[PDB]
């Protein structure tokens, strides 16, 4: 429930109405018909794909890393760059996310058209 | 390529009915899509990049980029067993056809990895136990660690 | 031995039609020589034997090893 | 129960990592070449760094590929502690020079130089083309100088 920066998370999503075909591993996210939005308190990834588990099993699992933000000296040896700042990535294992020391974590999947189910983490030292 | 029963099981005549295709006697579809190799003046696409599909299975040293390039056809086990057996071998990357409702077929500009993706074949059956044609087909998936 | 032990690599046209190869490896490893007189204690002109056991200095399996002394 | 090679290009990345700084030793699994070394990935044209081929299978019926990887006392991050010694670097490249844009993509900053101290982090990064899912997976593993 609470992160630090610098940290991954793992993100579980039990959907057996995605699980379209038992012999195939379906996956959300990858479309603007169905998006997968994870987001912070001033950052945010757009269409994020998700990986069933399991080839029948009807959960997705794929995991995020917080990049936090490089405009900080952790280490206090007196230089910036503790952190590589960078929100990017993808699919369902690459995703990079920045995040200020001080923010909140936000994910969000819909199941259909105007409808949303959202999930919510913080971020403290 | 100008048939529509390209990369399929059969003969190169082929009718169209109400049942499919006349020359259309065996199919693998990966994600529900036939496996066909890239040929003909529809494979110009080149999607997200500017490698083109046929170049980029050539890249990736895949020379099993259709049902027809890796030669496989049914045998007989015995003179009278009635009984075929076939085989290929799965590769790593294969072309995704865009769209089958021409021929030849539309194939998409990028290749994908075929882990994960459902492996189906479908057998058409002229004569059921009945004596007429049912389609059937068996399902499986490919695998990775 | 493990993974550099002698390697012999063969293609070949499997039933499918692709060119899978084949490979088999052996371990070649060392041993430890062990060299040894037939007694513990000698008279004058009392042939002592030197028994060396080393398997890794056969080098041929038809004719037969030898290691002479050098004069110079 | 055959020779196989990892032969997906740059999957594996070998790295030393010392705080805030990372310096990559290298890239394996495509074609060895020669190159030199990039500080904390910034070189963004992979064919100047330096390659140490294929890895090969351990054991034909095993799937583990080993492959053997010498670490130089040069080969780290630049830091002021290593002044004491006036480093001569060996060459990666053609070249037969001794200097330091030789070994490494770029020369170190003045009053440092580059090497390993004590408690510093070897990584290891490699990039599966596909995971249980099919995808790009990164996974790592870690020891420490």
């Amino acid at each position: 429930k609470v992160y630090s920066w610098t940290d991954k998370v793992y993100i579980t999503i039990v959907a057996p109405d995605h699980n379209f075909d038992s012999d195939l591993v379906d996956e959300i996210g990858e479309t603007d018909s169905d998006p997968i939005k994870v987001s912070t308190r001033g950052f945010d990834l757009d269409n994020y794909k998700l990986v069933e588990t399991g080839t029948d099993t009807g959960i997705f699992t794929g995991e995020v890393i917080l990049t936090g933000f490089t405009a900080h000296d952790a280490d206090g040896d007196g230089n910036t760059g503790d952190a590589t700042g960078t929100t990017s990535g993808s699919g369902p294992t690459d995703g990079l996310l920045a995040t200020d020391d001080d923010d909140g974590l936000t994910v969000s999947f819909e199941f259909s058209e105007d409808e949303t189910i959202v999930g919510s983490a913080l971020i403290r030292w | 390529n100008s048939k529509a029963t390209d990369d399929a099981v059969g003969s190169a005549t082929t009718q169209s009915l109400s049942f499919g295709e006349l020359g259309r006697l065996l199919d693998v579809t990966f994600d529900d899509v036939i496996w066909s190799t890239p040929d003909g003046a529809n494979n110009t696409a080149t999607g997200n990049d500017s490698d083109t599909c046929s170049t980029e299975l050539s890249n990736a040293g895949i020379t099993d980029t259709g049902l027809g390039a890796t030669g496989f056809t049914l045998v007989e086990t015995g003179a009278a067993t009635g009984v075929f057996v076939g085989d290929f071998q799965i590769p790593s990357f294969w072309c995704r056809v865009s769209d089958t409702t021409t021929t030849p077929y539309t194939y998409a500009g990028d290749e994908e990895t075929t882990t994960g993706l459902d492996i189906e074949v479908n057998y058409v059956d002229f004569r059921d136990a009945s004596g007429e044609i049912v389609e059937v087909g068996d399902s499986a998936g490919v695998r990775a660690n | 031995t493990d993974e550099d032990a002698p390697r012999v690599n063969y293609n070949d046209l499997g039933a499918d039609g692709v060119t899978t190869p084949v490979s088999d490896q052996e371990e070649a490893p060392s041993h430890s020589g062990v060299v040894s007189l037939n007694a513990d204690s000698y008279k004058i002109a009392d042939t002592v034997v030197i028994t060396v056991e080393d398997l890794d200095l056969n080098v041929d399996s038809d004719l037969i090893d030898i290691f002479t002394v050098v004069s110079d | 129960a055959g020779e196989d090679a990892m032969d997906q290009d740059n999957a594996l990345k070998i790295s030393v990592i010392r705080g805030s700084d990372s310096v990559v030793l290298g890239y394996a699994g495509a074609s060895e070449r020669t190159g030199k070394i990039d500080v904390g990935g910034n070189n963004g044209t992979i064919s100047n760094i330096r390659s140490f081929g294929e890895m090969d299978e351990i054991a034909p019926d095993a799937g583990i590929f080993e492959l053997d990887v010498n670490i130089k006392f040069t080969d780290g991050p630049a830091s002021a502690q290593c002044n004491s010694h006036d480093t001569l670097y060996t060459a990666l490249d053609g070249t037969t020079g001794k200097a330091d844009t030789n070994r490494f993509d770029d020369g170190a900053a003045s009053g440092q130089e580059y090497c390993i101290l004590q408690g510093d982090i070897l990584q290891v990064e490699y990039t599966d083309p596909a995971d249980a899912s099919g995808d790009a997976n990164t996974v790592t593993d870690s020891a420490t100088f």
